[PDB]
């Protein structure tokens, strides 16, 4: 049915932005620091049925850390996030992993290097090796471009359900049913974001 | 509500209510969970909450409540331990120790509350970090003794010891001063003989959960212990035999053995070499007999993902690669060891067939290590000839799609243009290519035979698939350079004959797309061949031109990329007149450029034009080259001329079609300028005057639009289109100037009209209408000719400095491009034309200092780094002036501003990325005073007259730190500053001292003698 | 969706307007299809996100809807939807939908309006 997922990593690495993208489809440009933790349910439809992740999106800023490792209690899986444009965030990966596995001794964990859409990459592909001895899955991702955005959830689902051929599927779409002026005019006259994007 | 009651410390703690709040948080959902979370965080953060810890541990029925109690204690121990009265310290130690003992002796608790016991153990370790051994000398002997009284206690003691080793050896560098880390490492080292004794005895006397815990501890010890503990005892036999047999112990044993393989070990000792061979031999024998034979299909096993098979196969890969990279020479000379060597490598071959990208990278790294060694070390390659032959097959069959191959199969089985770049396979391709290149050199006959026969089975249809032709084609392309020119010739001819057959035989847009992409990849990969076979090269190019009319957008785009890829390498053959041709091929291309590019998108047209510029720059005779350039630019120059008439008569608002035409003309110029560089000048000069006039006209259009429609006008397709014209004009000028060789013309002809056209327009537009590209263009201008235009640089500063600063000094995020370009501009001005800043009025020079410090405070690396560099360069610029009034006043006004601002970002924990450059700057500043390089007093009789700046500096800093960090003792501050000032000529030591200060400010009672570390 | 004919398909990015914040928020990128029900002849928009395949638009192309320009774009339409069920219970939204090109946006409008006539039959 459902699994507790903890999401950890340095402040500003894109944890919340990544979750939001999955929740609503949106890309939040602003950086509003998470305070302690935010819990969101997130459901995926698979060939093996629905899987629900209760996502505990934790604060990466030390000053907003709240219960810190207290959030990890009974997690069944995890994502460790860093930012490929910020070397300090990769340097801190072993610290996050240390704190996490001290509480969660045998869970599937994905390591994600976020923000690969940014041209000036700083954490070189070749350098990313921490996951190997720790048996973490690794993916380059971008919450902004959606590059590999589904990969961490697909992998975790396969591990959790115990089926390596599990796939996301389209669920059948139910037949839909059969001041306006002012609200529309406001929407018409607020520019769409990123008009230089391919889509 | 009810839950907030635990926050009222004036009343007794209702433990039941606490357990309800905790349960609501962990087991609840929605608003109630959210409220409960905030309450617990507030409770946790209460600086007296630790006083409740004992009560919670005693009375709670909720293990998560007790975890939280322990987190509360952890925070107290790590940050405020030495603030506590001595009886609170003794009491806390007693109840943590007691809780642990109590939980271990109850089998039910020990079995079911592992998380809580691990948390308790970690909390005990935090107390050890503070108290041990100086105020707890018998901890280890008593731990060892207590281990005999209970299997539970003994197992838990192994957990405690594992955590201590980690905290001391693996995670101390960031968390402890250099001196304290040394103390704890020395202390653990001195008692390790007895820790090991206990470890080895448990391991000898075989309880599985206890054994696993002991082995987990051993894994940590292996990070630092001397090798004699491993080689002078019987522990290697146990690890490589006994503990490999049971699956529960096998996982950890294998990781231990991997670390054993990394021990520091004498190189000249035959007995030790024998031992290193023996454990490997033992381990491989266990794998073969107890896990799987070398023939086993590990690909299949991994894909099944039963139990812990995936992690085990990963750890096996790590073990084999680690050992063999270090030790395979031990196995290479002795005939009796050959079978082991090859079986080990055969397992690796099997592991390399697993479908798991990251695991493949690990094994590929090993193969690279091997083949690079075989390439050089005499008499070795023959040993591995069969391994290498199998490896050739593996790599060829798993070649990732090259960056150049733009077509991919969609989920519906259609061959389509990729939506985006596969950015995460770039490194993978390079690594695969690297290994395959070595393998080709090692046996060119085998490689050719493999490729030519695989290709033959695509053609005859026996093995045909998109996947198969693709991996093969990519492989064939990737080995370009390995064969002799002569051997390559025959090989390429054979491959192309076959691929052309395949192209005739496999029809439909999908097949045609796949095969076209593969042939384009291959031909683009063999320029040496193209250069030697003009008739073939000409035929390839004409075929590419055909594809420029393809309705398949992926093929079409790839044709353009391949054209330029080929031209970049073969351009010389396009500029000469080839035997049996009437004209150089460049003439043929240019003559028919309208037809060839008719179906291309504008950006593809620009690429085509860019490729033509590459060719034309091969012509070194100026007359002939300028003629070719003129011919190339004929179409855009004719379109330009007609637009310059339609502007000359008007100016009114350009329609969107005209705006697009103009943008594309300029983009075409940019493209050609990019490849021709300094050679582009005659074309630039041809359009320049009218181009700057057009810049002004479009500028007035933009302004008029913002005036009539509001700021929202800047979002419209029309205004965005007009700004594109301005941006491309700026890009064209920047591109040219960045490559110009005639700087006299740049200054005399280009600069004055540019500045006249761009500067006032930037200054006098509203913020949202200002192009950051103006700043970028000016940076190149200053970089290339700044030394020659001192008044020009002044004008640039006057025009953009204050107004841009005001855009970016309200927060860290608005106008991100302006922000980044702004600081690049100031950097180059400070570097090349410092006199420009000397000329500023004092009020403006103050804004400059403010701007630099503002840069410091960014977390944005693109701003922070430049800010620090400017600060450093500025200090050097001032110092270079010597004892003159400007420098004296500079120091009087700003020395302490730079010192304190630098200290601030060093110490606030929000600018850790800039540590190295902050330290550098601080060291420079301190060394200025330490070297008496500041001529005037930095103080005003605020101190005795004649007081040295050294003395005043210490006083200022001690006061500054005393007020900013009141929890530090005066001696801590005094000792820190003494060390720091003494060390201002030795950056590595100076930084160590800064790092020690950063540790000490996070706690109370840090030892001042720590700053004596050396 | 086997009881449905695909009248039209196009790659698109869908936005929804958050009134409270004054901003457009992306809802999904993927194939926007116009589907005609073979039993009822009614034409809906159905759009699914790439990769996750999650529904980001599911609504009838009501005859009363009108496609309007967005001030920032020549390749987008904005319109009010009274009943979208992508997320579950029917809900009103102001949508914007952007395409790879103006040509695509103009084709979409043409097809959108054809679909509206069908829904009037
Ligand atoms: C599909 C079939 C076709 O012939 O069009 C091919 C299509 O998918 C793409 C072809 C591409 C991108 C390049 C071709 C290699 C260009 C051609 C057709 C070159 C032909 C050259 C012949 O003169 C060639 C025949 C062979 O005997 C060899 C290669 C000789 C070389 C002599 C030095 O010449
Ligand atoms: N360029 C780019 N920016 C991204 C990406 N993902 C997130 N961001 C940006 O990075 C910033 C921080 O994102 P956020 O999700 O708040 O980070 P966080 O890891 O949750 N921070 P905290 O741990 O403090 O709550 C935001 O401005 C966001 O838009 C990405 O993939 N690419
Ligand atoms: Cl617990
Ligand atoms: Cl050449
Ligand atoms: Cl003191
Ligand atoms: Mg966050």
């Amino acid at each position: 049915v459902q699994f507790k997922l903890v999401l950890v990593g340095d402040g500003g690495t894109g944890k919340t932005t990544f979750v939001k993208r999955h929740l609503t489809g949106e890309f939040e440009k602003k950086y509003v620091a998470t305070l302690g933790v935010e819990v969101h349910p997130l459901v995926f439809h698979t060939n093996r049925g629905p899987i629900k992740f209760n996502v505990w999106d934790t604060a990466g800023q030390e000053k907003f850390g709240g219960l810190r490792d207290g959030y990890y209690i009974q997690a069944q899986c995890a994502i460790i996030m860093f930012d490929v444009t910020s070397r300090v965030t990769y340097k801190n990966v072993p610290n996050w992993h240390r704190d996490l596995v001290r509480v969660c001794e045998n869970i599937p964990i994905v390591l994600c290097g976020n923000k690969v859409d940014i041209k000036d990459r700083k954490v070189k592909a070749k350098s990313i090796v921490f996951h190997r001895k720790k048996n973490l899955q690794y993916y380059d991702i971008s919450a902004k471009s959606n590059y590999n955005f589904e990969k961490p959830f697909l992998w975790l689902a396969r591990k959790l359900i115990g089926d390596p051929n599990l796939e996301f599927v389209a669920m059948p779409a139910l037949a839909p049913p059969e001041q306006y002026e002012h609200d529309l005019e406001v929407a018409q006259t607020t520019a769409l974001p990123d008009e230089d994007d391919d889509l | 509500g009810a839950m907030e009651g635990i926050l009222d410390f004036s009343n007794d703690l209702d433990i039941a209510l606490l357990d309800q709040v905790v349960s609501t948080f962990y087991q609840g959902s929605g608003v109630q969970q959210k409220q409960a979370q905030e309450i617990l965080t507030k409770f946790q953060d209460n600086p007296d909450a630790w006083q409740k810890a004992d009560q919670i541990l005693q009375f709670s029925t909720n293990p998560q409540s007790k975890f939280i109690a322990l987190s509360i204690l952890d925070k107290l121990i790590t940050r405020k331990w030495k603030l506590l009265p001595n009886d609170h310290r003794i009491g806390i130690r007693n109840f943590v120790v007691g809780m642990i003992i109590s939980m271990c002796q109850d089998d039910e608790v020990f079995k079911t509350q592992k998380n809580l016991i691990n948390k308790s153990d970690l909390t005990l370790v935090q107390i050890l970090k503070q108290e041990w051994p100086q105020n707890w000398p018998e901890f280890i002997p008593e731990l060892i003794g207590s281990s005999s009284s209970s299997v539970n206690v003994c197992e838990n003691n192994m957990i405690v010891l594992k955590l201590l080793s980690e905290e001391v050896f693996d995670f101390s560098a960031e968390q402890m001063t250099q001196a304290k880390a040394l103390h704890l490492k020395n202390s653990m080292s001195k008692e390790f003989e007895q820790i090991f004794k206990l470890c080895f005895q448990v391991l000898e006397q075989g309880s599985s959960s206890l054994i696993v815990a002991t082995l987990e501890s051993l894994l940590r010890y292996l990070h630092w212990i001397p090798y004699r503990y491993i080689y002078e005892t019987n522990i290697l036999e146990l690890l490589s035999t006994k503990f490999m047999t049971s699956p529960d112990t096998r996982a950890i044993t294998l990781k231990c053995l991997t670390e054993v393989s990394n021990l520091k070990i004498p190189q000249d000792n035959d007995l030790i070499k024998r031992q290193t061979v023996l454990f490997f031999q033992n381990t491989l024998q266990q794998i073969a007999t107890s896990v799987m034979p070398v023939t086993a299909d590990l690909k299949a096993t991994y894909a099944n993902a039963n139990g812990n098979d995936q992690s085990f196969l990963q750890d096996l890969a790590m073990f084999l690669t680690t050992y063999l990279a270090r030790n395979r020479a031990l196995l290479e000379s002795d005939e009796s060891l050959r079978e082991l060597l090859l079986n080990a490598h055969q397992y690796l071959i099997q592991l390399s067939k697993i479908e798991e990208r990251e695991l493949f990278k690990t094994t590929l790294d090993y193969w690279h290590n091997l083949v690079a060694d075989l390439f050089y070390e005499p008499l070795k390659k023959h040993i591995y000839e069969e391994i290498c032959s199998q490896l050739r097959l593996v790599i060829i069959e798993n070649m990732v799609r090259p960056e150049e191959v733009l077509v991919v199969e969609n989920d519906e089985g259609e061959i389509v243009r990729e939506f985006v770049k596969e950015s995460d396979t770039i490194q993978l391709y390079k690594s695969e290519r690297e290994v395959l290149v070595y393998l080709t050199h090692l046996n060119v006959i085998d490689t050719e035979e493999i490729m030519i026969s695989k290709l033959a089975r695509q053609i005859d249809g026996s093995e045909w698939s998109w996947h198969n032709i693709n991996t093969l084609s990519w492989a064939i392309g990737s080995i370009s350079g390995t064969m002799s020119e002569d051997t390559e010739k025959r090989f390429v001819v054979t491959v192309i004959k076959d691929l052309l057959d395949l192209c005739v035989k496999k029809r439909g847009k999908d097949n045609k797309a796949v095969v076209a992409s593969d042939i384009m990849y291959v031909v683009g990969q063999y320029p040496r061949f193209l250069k030697a076979h003009w008739n073939f090269l000409r035929t390839v190019i004409l075929k590419l031109f055909e594809f420029m009319h393809e309705t398949h957008e992926g093929v079409q785009d790839m044709a353009c990329d391949t054209f330029i890829k080929i031209v970049q390498k073969c351009k010389y053959h396009f500029v000469i007149q080839q035997p049996r041709e009437s004209e150089p091929f460049i003439q043929t291309i240019i003559r028919d450029i309208q037809k060839t590019t008719a179906d291309l998108q504008p950006q593809q047209v620009h690429t085509f034009y860019k490729a033509c510029g590459i060719i034309i720059s091969e012509e070194r005779s100026v007359a002939e080259r300028n003629r070719l350039l003129s011919d190339l630019m004929q179409l855009p120059n004719m379109a330009w001329d007609t637009i310059v008439e339609q502007s000359t008569a008007n100016p009114l608002l350009l329609d969107s079609e005209t705006v697009k035409i103009i943008a594309n003309i300029i983009k075409t110029n940019v493209a050609v300028c990019t490849s021709m560089g300094a050679d582009f000048y005659p074309q630039l000069g041809h359009i320049y005057y009218n181009m700057l006039q057009l810049y002004r006209a479009v500028s007035s259009m933009i302004s008029a639009q913002v005036a009539a429609e509001g700021l929202i006008a800047t979002k419209t397709p029309k205004v965005r289109g007009l700004r594109t014209i301005k941006k491309e004009i700026l890009k064209l000028v920047e591109t040219y100037i960045s490559k110009a060789r005639n700087l006299d013309d740049v200054v005399k002809v280009l600069v004055e009209p540019l500045l006249n056209a761009v500067l006032e327009d930037y200054m006098n537009n509203v913020p949202d209408a200002r192009d950051a590209e103006v700043l970028n263009c000016m940076t190149t201008v200053v970089e290339k000719v700044g030394h020659m235009i001192p008044q020009g640089v002044i004008l640039i500063l006057q025009s953009v400095f204050e107004c841009t600063l005001d855009m970016i000094n309200k927060d860290f995020t608005e106008y991100p491009e302006h922000r980044v370009e702004f600081y690049k501009l100031l950097k180059v001005i400070n570097e090349k034309s410092f006199a420009a800043f000397l000329e500023l009025p004092p009020a403006a020079f103050k804004l400059f200092v403010d701007a630099i410090c503002w840069a410091f405070k960014h977390n944005n690396r693109d701003v922070e780094v430049n800010g620090l560099q400017i600060a450093l360069d500025l200090v050097k610029n001032i110092e270079r002036m010597g004892n003159v009034p400007f420098a004296n006043e500079f120091h009087k006004n700003y020395f302490f501003i730079f010192v304190s601002e630098t200290f601030f970002v060093l110490t606030d924990s929000d600018h850790k990325s800039g540590f190295s450059k902050q330290a550098l700057l601080l060291m420079k500043l301190i060394s200025l005073v330490y070297d008496n390089k500041i001529s005037v007093p930095l103080y005003q009789a605020e101190v005795p007259q004649g007081t040295s700046n050294q003395v005043y500096l210490s006083q200022y800093l001690a006061n500054m730190l005393s007020n900013a960090f009141p929890h530090l003792t005066s001696e801590q501050i005094a000792s820190f500053l003494s060390a720091l000032t003494k060390q201002c000529k030795d950056l590595v030591v100076f930084k160590g001292t800064l790092r020690d200060f950063l540790v000490q400010i996070k706690e109370v009672g840090g030892d001042p003698t720590d700053y004596l570390f050396a | 969706e086997e009881d449905e004919e695909v009248l039209y398909k196009v790659r698109a990015k869908l936005f929804r307007f958050d009134k409270d914040a004054k901003e457009w928020k992306e809802r999904g990128t993927g194939d926007c299809k116009f589907l005609k029900n073979k039993k009822t002849n009614k034409v809906r928009i159905l759009m699914r996100r790439d990769k996750t395949l999650k529904i980001c638009a599911n609504h009838i192309i009501a005859p009363e809807y009108t496609l309007k320009p967005n001030v920032g774009s020549d390749r987008s339409w904005v319109y009010a939807c009274t009943a979208d069920i992508a997320e579950g219970e029917a809900e009103a939204f102001t949508f914007a939908i952007r395409f790879g090109s103006k040509e695509n946006a103009d084709k979409f409008k043409e097809e959108f309006e054809k679909a509206q006539e069908i829904n009037k039959k």
